[PDB]
C-alpha cells in the first residue's frame, strides 16, 4: 500500500470534488438508515399509543421525518453518483497526462523488452484501474467509517452501552475484516495473474507453431501442457470466488449478530428505564439498516488488491531511468548536415549478442546513401542510433563533425527527419496527421504537399478534415507510405532517414515514390535503409550490411565491377 | 440496429448453458429458498418485537423465537455462500467446455487457417472473450431468477396479513419499468448524439500511446499532452450528459424503494392510531404485521437492485457470443482424415494427377498439378511470388485439402492417417517457429528422449554448436523475443537441426536459407544439400543458381507446373525457366 502514494498525489488535485462525493455518500447512507430507523420507531410509538391517544400523540413530526428522509436518499444517491463519477473523470485526465509524460522520455527503449501490442493495452487498463480507486475503495470505506461514527454518536444519547456495542461491532468489521481478506487473497491474486499470462504465452506458442508441432508430433503433447495451465488457472479463479463467497457470508453473519444483540440487549433496557417499548425497535432497525454501509466494504478488498497490482505495474514501467539524456545547450540547427560514424557498436539491454559490430560510415552533405541488407541485419538498429533512441556502447556518432550527444532534443528533432518502417496513422484528422510534422504550416501548405506526393484522393469530399484512424478512414500501405514521406517533406530537416520506404509496394508506385525521393529531397543528406534493389543507381556510395557490420561499400558501378555481395544480390547468386 | 442478430446471440448464450443446466437449476432453486428465509427471519423479528413492545414479554421467555431467528440467520448465510459457489461452478463449466471446443476447431483447422489471423487475435477469442461470458452465467442468470422469485414471495407473504401493504409493493412493480422506459426515451437521444464522438474519444489515449515513437521523432510529445488534456475534458463533458440520464433511470428504482418504505411506515403508523381503516381484513392491525412489511419492504427491491449491477454482464457476454458464434459456424472445409498406414520408412514416391489444392474457405490455391517424383529423388520448385509453391508443400504436409489425386507410394494422401504420415515427414519452412521453451527442447521437438550423443550429432551437423557459446546458458538457454533473441540465421539452424534429427521419408524445404546472412546461409545450405540426398526431397527456392545437381526442376505459374526438366535442359531451351533465370531480382 506504499505504491499508491505517487497516484494519491494526483487525487490531491480535485480533493474538494472528491470530498463532496464522499459527503453525499454519508448523507445518502444516513438517510437510508434514518428512514428505516424512524419508520421502525414510528410504528412502535403509534402501536403503543393506539387509537386511544390519537390526539395526544404527535404523528405529524415523524411523518414529516419519513418524507424528508425518503427524498434525501433518492436525490442524495443521484448526486452521489454524479459527483463521484465527475470527480473520477477529472482525475483520469491527471492519471493519463502523468502516465504519458513519464513514458515519453523512455518511449523507444523503456518499452522495447515487452510486446508493445499487449503492453500498451495493459497500460490503458492499469490507468483505468487506478482511476477506480476512489470509486471502489476510498468512497465506500471512508463513507462507511463516518456513517458508523454518526450512528454510534446518535445512538449514544439513547444508551451508551448499546451504541458502542453496535458501533463497535460495525467498526471492528470495517477495520479488521478488509485487511484479513486482502491478506488471505494476496497469494491467489498473484498466482492468478501469473497463470493467466502463462496460459497466454503457451497458447500463442501452440498456435503460432502449429505447423511445427503437428508434423514433429508435439501438438498433442503441447496441448496437454496448455490445458494443465488452464486447470491451475481455473483453480486460482475458484479460490478467488471462495473468498467472495466467504466474505459475503461473514458480512451476513455479523449483521445478524448485531440484530440479535440489539433484540436481546435493548429488551433489558434502553437508557435508564426498563421496558423501553418503542425504543427497542429503534435499535433493532438501526442494526438492521446500518449494515448497508458495510455492503460496499465487502468487495473493497478485492478491488484494493487490483489497484495495488496496477500501481506497482505502472510504477515499474514509468520509474525506470531513460536510456539517453539530452544536454540543454540550446544550439542552432545547421543548414547542411554531414553524418559520420566510427566503430559504432551496440548491444541490446538483455541480449548477449552485438546488434551492430563496428559500423563506421561517412555521409557528406547533400549525399544520398542507401544501406542495403537482409532481414535482421541491424539496419533499423542503425537508424535508431541516429535518432538517439539508444546510445552506442563503443562507438562515436558525429553530426557536422560534432558529437550527436551534444545536441539538445529540440535541435536533434529539427535536424533529422525520419520516415519510420512502421508508419503510425493517428486517430486525428488528416490535417492533424500532417501538422505534427510542422505545426505552423498553413492549410494551403498541407494541400500542395499532398498533391506533390501523389495524395490527391485524400483531398476529396472532405478535404483536410477527413478523420483517419481507429474509427475513421483507413489508408492503404502505399497510400500510408506517401503520408510518412509527406510528413518528412513538411519537417524539412537537413538529414532524412528512410527505413524501407518502398516496402510492400507494387513496382508502379515503388518507382514513383523512389522518384519522389530523388527529386524533392535532392539538396538534403538522405540515408535510406532498404532490402530492395530498385533505383539504387541514383544513390551514391551504396552500403551493404550483413549481420550487423558493413561488408561492401561503393557506388552502383563499382559494386558490380568487382564480384561481391551486391553483384551476387543483383545476379541472385 | 441488427436486432434480429442480437436476439440470435442471446439464443446462442442459452444453448451453451445446457452444459451446466444442473447448476443453473440449483441456483434457481436456492434463490427460492433464499427468499423463504428472508420471510422467515422477518417473521421471527416481527413476532419477537411485538411481544417485547406490546405485551412486555421478558426476553428470557422468548428463547424459542430467538433460537429460530439465529438458525434462520445462519441458514441465510449458508445459502448466500452456497449460491456464490454454485453460480461460479456453473459459469466456469461453460468456459471450460467452450474453450475446449474453440481449441478443437483451431487444431482441426490446422496451420492453414490459424495463419490467417494474428496469434494475438486468437488469444483474445480464447482468453478474453471466453472469460467475458462467465458473469452472464455466474451472476446475471442466477440473479434474474432471484429478481422474480424473491419479490413475489414477499408479496405473497404480506398479503394474508395486510393487502394494502402488499399492494404498496406490488403497485411499484409496473411503475418502475414504465418510468425507466420514459427516461430511456430521453437517454436514447443523448446517447445517439454522443455515441460517435465517445467511441472516437475512447481510443484517443491508446492511439497517442501507440505511435509515441512518432511523437518523439517529431518533437510533438509536449504538444500531445495538451491534446490528451483536451480529449479528456471533451470525453468527460460528453459522458456526463449520458450519466445525467443514466443515473436518473437508475434512480427510478431508488425512488420507489423509499416511497414504498415511506408509505408502509405512514400507512401502518396511521392505521394504528385510527386515521386509516381500510387495509386490513377488518380483524384489526397488529404491530407484527407492520414490522413484517417494514422489514420486507427493502428486501423487495434488493433483488432488482442487484440485477442492475449485474446487467452489464449481459452486454459483455452478447459481444463475446457474437464473435464466438461466427467462429464456430464458419464452413471451414478441412483436410480429410484416413486410417491407412505407410508400409515402410524408405523414401516415398509422390505422384499427382489433376491435383487441386483448396484453401480452408474453399478457394483453389493451385491449379491442376501433374507431376511424379520417384523415390529418393530431390525436386525443386521455382516460380514468382504468389504462384502457389508453398500451397503444394502444405498439401503434402496434410495442412490443405486437395480435390484431385495425390498418391504417396500409390496410396492416396487422404487415405493416409495424419498421425502416422507425419512420422515419415520432416520440413524446414520460411518464417520457421520455435514453439518449445529452450533451445534444447526445440531441436529435440521430434524426439524429446534422444540421448546427448544423438543431440550433439544433430547440433554439430546443423552447425548449431558454433554459435552456442555466444548464448548465455549454452544449449539450455531459453529462446524467444523475450529471452535471448536469436538472429534469423541462428534460429534457422535450430530449425535445420530439429528437422534432421530423425530420419524421414520426405523432406519439404520451403525457402530455407532465405533472408539469412552469408555465414548461416552457407551453413544451412551445407547441411540441407547433404540431407536432400538421403530421401525424396522437395525444395522451394528463389535462388536459381547451383541447381545443376538437383534431379528435376518444376516451374510453377499461377498454380500450374508448366515446365519440368533438369537444370541443364531447361537453361538452354527457351521457356518459363529461362525467363525466370534471366529475370532481374527485385529485392534481396
Ligand atoms: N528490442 C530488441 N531487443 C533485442 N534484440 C532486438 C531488439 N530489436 C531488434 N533486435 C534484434 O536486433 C537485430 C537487428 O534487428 P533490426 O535492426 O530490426 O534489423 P533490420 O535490418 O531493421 N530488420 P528488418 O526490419 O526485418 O528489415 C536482430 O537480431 C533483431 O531481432
Ligand atoms: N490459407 C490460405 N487462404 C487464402 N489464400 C491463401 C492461403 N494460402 C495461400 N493463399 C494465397 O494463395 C496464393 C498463392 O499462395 P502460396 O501458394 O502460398 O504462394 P507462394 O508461391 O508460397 N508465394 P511466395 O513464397 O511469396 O513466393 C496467394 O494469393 C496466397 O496469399
Ligand atoms: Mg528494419
Ligand atoms: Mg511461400
Amino acid at each position: 500500500m506504499r505504491a499508491l502514494l505517487p497516484y494519491l498525489a494526483l487525487y490531491k488535485r480535485h480533493k474538494w470534488m472528491l470530498s463532496l462525493g464522499i459527503v453525499l455518500a454519508i448523507v445518502t447512507l444516513l438517510a437510508s438508515i434514518g428512514l428505516l430507523t424512524l419508520s421502525g420507531w414510528f410504528l412502535s410509538a403509534s402501536a403503543v399509543a393506539g387509537v386511544a391517544g390519537l390526539y395526544s400523540f404527535n404523528y405529524m413530526l415523524p411523518a414529516a421525518g419519513v418524507r424528508g428522509a425518503a427524498i434525501t436518499r433518492t436525490a442524495g444517491r443521484y448526486f452521489e453518483r454524479l459527483v463521484s463519477h465527475d470527480a473520477t473523470f477529472r482525475v483520469l485526465q491527471h492519471l493519463r497526462i502523468y502516465t504519458f509524460s513519464k513514458l515519453l522520455p523512455l518511449s523507444p527503449a523503456g518499452l522495447a523488452r515487452y510486446r508493445q501490442g499487449e503492453l500498451l493495452n495493459r497500460v490503458v487498463a492499469d490507468v483505468d484501474t487506478l482511476d477506480h480507486l476512489y470509486l471502489r475503495v476510498i468512497s465506500p470505506l471512508v463513507g462507511a467509517f463516518v456513517v458508523i461514527m454518526v450512528v454510534t454518536i446518535g445512538l449514544s444519547f439513547l444508551d451508551f452501552t448499546l451504541a458502542f456495542t453496535l458501533g463497535g461491532i460495525m467498526l471492528l468489521t470495517l477495520f479488521l475484516m478488509p485487511p484479513l481478506f486482502y491478506r488471505a487473497g494476496k497469494s491467489t491474486g498473484q498466482n492468478l495473474t501469473h497463470l493467466r499470462g502463462q496460459y497466454r504465452q503457451q497458447l500463442t506458442a501452440w498456435l503460432q507453431g502449429q505447423a511445427e508441432l503437428t508434423i514433429f508430433g508435439a501438438s498433442d503433447r503441447y496441448r496437454t501442457q496448455l490445458e494443465n495451465t488452464e486447470i491451475q488457472w481455473l483453480e486460482a479463479q475458484r479460490r478467488q470466488s471462495e473468498l467472495t463467497a466467504l466474505s459475503q457470508a461473514i458480512m451476513l453473519l455479523i449483521g445478524a449478530l448485531a440484530v440479535i444483540l440489539m433484540l436481546w440487549m435493548a429488551s433489558g433496557g434502553v437508557g435508564g428505564n426498563a421496558q423501553p417499548g418503542a425504543l427497542i425497535a429503534l435499535f433493532v432497525f438501526c442494526a438492521l439498516a446500518a449494515f448497508e454501509a458495510l455492503a460496499p466494504v465487502t468487495g473493497a478488498f478485492q478491488h484494493l488488491g487490483q489497484v495495488i497490482a496496477s500501481a506497482v505495474r505502472i510504477s515499474d514501467l514509468t520509474d525506470q531511468k531513460p536510456e539517453v539524456t539530452f544536454p540543454d545547450t540550446q544550439t542552432r540547427v545547421a543548414d547542411r548536415v554531414s553524418l559520420t560514424l566510427r566503430d559504432v557498436q551496440f548491444t541490446y539491454p538483455e541480449q548477449s549478442q552485438q546488434a551492430l559490430k563496428g559500423i563506421s560510415l561517412q555521409v557528406n552533405a547533400g549525399e544520398h546513401i542507401a544501406i542495403l541488407g537482409r532481414t535482421g541485419c541491424g539496419k533499423s538498429t542503425l537508424l535508431q542510433q541516429l535518432t538517439r533512441a539508444w546510445d552506442p556502447q563503443q562507438g562515436e556518432i558525429l553530426l557536422n563533425d560534432s558529437p550527436i550527444a551534444s545536441l539538445n532534443e529540440a535541435a536533434l528533432r529539427q535536424t533529422i527527419s525520419v520516415v519510420p518502417q512502421r508508419v503510425h496513422l493517428f486517430s486525428a484528422t488528416l490535417r492533424d496527421n500532417l501538422l505534427l510534422a510542422s505545426p505552423g504550416s498553413s492549410d494551403e501548405a498541407l494541400s500542395e504537399i499532398l498533391r506533390r506526393v501523389g495524395l490527391e484522393k485524400l483531398l476529396e469530399d472532405a478535404g483536410l478534415n477527413s478523420w483517419l484512424g481507429e474509427g475513421g478512414r483507413q489508408l492503404s500501405g502505399g497510400e500510408l507510405r506517401r503520408l510518412a514521406i509527406a510528413r518528412a517533406l513538411l519537417h524539412d530537416a537537413p538529414l532524412v532517414l528512410l527505413d524501407e520506404p518502398t516496402e510492400g509496394l507494387d513496382a508502379t508506385t515503388e518507382s514513383q515514390i523512389l522518384e519522389l525521393l530523388a527529386e524533392m529531397m535532392r539538396e538534403k543528406t538522405v540515408l535510406m535503409v532498404t532490402h530492395r534493389l530498385r533505383g539504387l543507381s541514383r544513390f551514391q556510395q551504396i552500403i551493404v550490411m550483413d549481420n550487423g557490420q558493413i561488408i561492401e561499400q561503393g557506388t552502383h558501378a563499382e559494386l558490380l565491377a568487382r564480384q561481391g555481395r551486391y553483384y551476387q544480390f543483383k545476379q541472385g547468386l | 440496429m441488427n436486432k434480429s442478430r442480437q436476439k440470435e446471440l442471446t439464443r446462442w448464450l442459452k444453448q451453451q448453458s445446457v452444459i451446466s443446466q444442473r447448476w443453473l437449476n440449483i441456483s434457481r432453486l436456492l434463490g427460492f429458498v433464499s427468499g423463504i428465509l428472508i420471510i422467515a427471519q422477518a417473521w421471527f423479528m416481527a413476532r419477537i418485537l411485538q411481544h417485547m413492545i406490546m405485551e412486555n414479554i421478558p426476553r428470557e421467555a422468548l428463547l424459542l423465537p430467538f433460537t429460530l431467528l439465529v438458525l434462520t440467520f445462519v441458514l441465510r448465510a449458508w445459502v448466500v455462500w452456497l449460491r456464490e459457489r454454485v453460480g461460479y461452478h456453473a459459469g466456469q463449466h461453460i468456459r471450460f467446455a467452450i474453450r475446449r471446443q474453440v481449441l478443437d476447431r483451431l487444431q482441426q483447422a490446422g496451420p492453414a487457417w490459424i495463419q490467417g489471423k494474428p496469434a494475438g487475435s486468437w488469444a483474445t477469442l480464447v482468453l478474453e472473450q471466453i472469460d467475458d461470458m462467465h458473469d452472464y452465467y455466474a451472476r446475471y442468470l442466477p440473479q434474474m431468477a432471484l429478481a422474480v422469485s424473491v419479490p413475489l414471495l414477499i408479496v405473497v407473504a404480506i398479503f394474508p396479513s395486510n393487502w394494502a401493504a402488499a399492494l404498496i409493493l406490488l403497485g411499484t412493480a409496473p411503475l418502475i419499468p414504465l418510468f425507466m422506459a420514459l427516461v430511456g426515451m430521453g437517454a436514447a437521444d443523448a446517447n445517439r448524439r454522443n455515441f460517435l464522438a465517445l467511441a472516437r474519444l475512447s481510443g484517443h489515449f491508446l492511439d497517442r500511446l501507440r505511435g509515441m515513437e512518432t511523437l518523439r521523432i517529431f518533437g510533438r510529445g509536449e504538444a500531445e499532452i495538451e491534446s490528451i488534456r483536451s480529449a479528456s475534458e471533451d470525453f468527460r463533458q460528453r459522458t456526463m450528459e449520458v450519466l445525467r440520464l443514466a443515473f436518473l433511470s437508475s434512480g427510478i428504482l431508488e425512488f420507489f424503494t423509499s416511497l414504498s418504505i415511506a408509505l408502509v411506515a405512514v400507512y401502518f403508523g396511521f392505521s394504528y392510531l385510527g386515521e386509516l381503516d381500510f387495509g386490513h381484513y377488518d380483524t384489526g392491525v397488529t404491530l407484527a404485521a407492520g414490522f413484517l412489511a417494514l422489514i420486507l419492504a427493502p428486501e423487495f427491491f434488493q433483488p432488482l437492485r442487484d440485477l442492475g449491477t449485474f446487467y452489464h454482464a449481459k452486454a459483455q457476454a452478447v459481444g463475446a457470443a457474437d464473435s464466438l458464434k461466427t467462429f464456430m459456424e464458419t464452413p471451414l472445409a478441412h483436410p480429410q482424415r484416413g486410417e491407412a498406414e505407410l508400409a515402410s520408412t524408405d523414401p516415398v514416391t509422390i505422384e499427382a494427377e489433376e491435383l487441386f489444392i483448396t484453401s480452408p474457405e474453399g478457394k483453389t490455391l493451385a491449379g491442376p498439378l501433374n507431376f511424379t517424383l520417384p523415390a529418393g529423388q530431390r525436386a525443386v520448385l521455382v516460380g514468382r511470388s504468389g504462384s502457389g509453391k508453398s500451397s503444394l508443400l502444405n498439401a503434402l504436409s496434410g495442412f490443405l485439402s486437395y480435390q484431385g489425386s495425390l498418391r504417396i507410394n500409390g496410396i492416396e494422401l487422404r487415405d493416409l492417417s495424419p498421425e502416422s504420415w507425419r512420422k515419415h515427414l520432416s520440413w524446414v519452412g520460411q518464417n520457421p517457429q520455435l514453439p518449445a521453451a529452450t533451445l534444447r527442447d526445440n531441436v529435440l521437438l521430434a524426439r524429446p528422449d534422444a540421448s546427448e550423443q544423438e543431440l550433439q550429432a544433430a547440433l554439430d551437423n546443423a552447425w548449431v554448436s558454433e554459435f552456442l557459446p555466444l548464448l548465455p546458458q549454452g544449449v539450455d538457454t531459453p529462446v524467444g523475443d523475450q529471452a535471448a533473441r536469436l538472429s534469423v540465421g541462428q534460429a534457422q539452424r535450430v530449425a535445420v537441426a530439429r528437422a534432421l534429427l530423425n530420419p524421414c521419408s520426405l523432406l519439404l524445404l520451403d525457402e530455407p536459407a532465405a533472408s539469412l546472412d552469408a555465414h548461416s546461409e552457407q551453413r544451412v545450405m551445407e547441411a540441407l544439400n547433404a540431407a536432400s540426398l538421403r530421401q525424396t526431397t522437395l525444395m522451394v527456392t528463389h535462388q536459381l543458381e547451383d541447381l545443376a545437381d538437383w534431379d528435376v526442376i518444376w516451374v510453377m505459374q499461377d498454380g500450374r507446373i508448366i515446365e519440368q526438366g533438369r537444370y541443364a535442359e531447361l537453361s538452354v531451351a527457351g521457356g518459363p525457366f529461362a525467363t525466370l533465370l534471366a529475370h532481374r531480382q527485385e529485392e534481396i
